[PDB]
């Protein structure tokens, strides 16, 4: 089994 | 389950050092670190085992890697750090551990972010507080022109606003 690296959020958008 | 337990955990030693770290495979990771100089080895995106551990919230692995010489200052290909990855997720205890190692806190990544801007964006109040106390600069801006207060205001994050403002109010006016 492999897990992915989470990507850093897009700071150009509201998180929701 | 054919045997007493699943066989999957016994196959875990074929995983890369990055996947061991990410998945919290402490025994196989420790053993792999003893036998080869691999603790700071990077994968194709320039990520170290510590980055993977931090990004996945593996507190025990992070502690183990730091206690065994893993370099917390390294940056990935996107100029990301273990600190910024953990700040993005609000992993407060990982962040604390890394900050206690004296890592830089204001490295501007190629995504236009810093640990503080990620902690603000995620509404992770404790991370924001800790970061400000370790010298994180709230005036640094995203690509769109948003500093930490701007993001906190625009996103409606009230506690983050208070935290940033208190901090700024603690700065002594220069009288020299």
């Amino acid at each position: 089994a492999f897990v992915h690296m989470p990507t850093l959020p897009n700071l150009d958008f509201h998180k929701t | 389950l054919y045997f007493q337990g699943s066989t999957t955990p016994l196959l875990a030693n074929s995983l890369s050092v990055h996947q061991l770290a990410a998945q919290g495979e402490m025994l196989y990771l420790a053993t792999r670190i003893e036998q080869e100089n691999v603790i700071n080895h990077t994968d194709e995106e320039g990520f170290t085992p510590l980055m993977w551990a931090a990004a996945h919230g593996q507190i025990a692995v992070v502690e183990f890697l730091l206690q065994n010489g893993a370099d917390p200052q390294l940056l990935g290909k996107g100029r990301e750090s273990a600190l910024s990855l953990a700040c993005s997720k609000g992993y407060t205890d990982i962040v604390k551990m890394l900050l206690d190692c004296g890592v830089d806190v204001n490295e501007y990544d190629w995504n236009g972010g810093t640990p503080l801007l990620y902690a603000v964006h995620g509404n992770h109040v404790k991370c924001v507080k800790m970061l400000l106390e370790s010298g994180a600069d709230p005036t640094i801006e995203t690509d769109s022109g948003y500093n930490s207060m701007d993001l906190a205001v625009a996103l409606g994050y009230r506690s983050v606003q208070q935290v940033i403002e208190s901090h700024l109010l603690k700065l002594l006016q220069n009288i020299k």
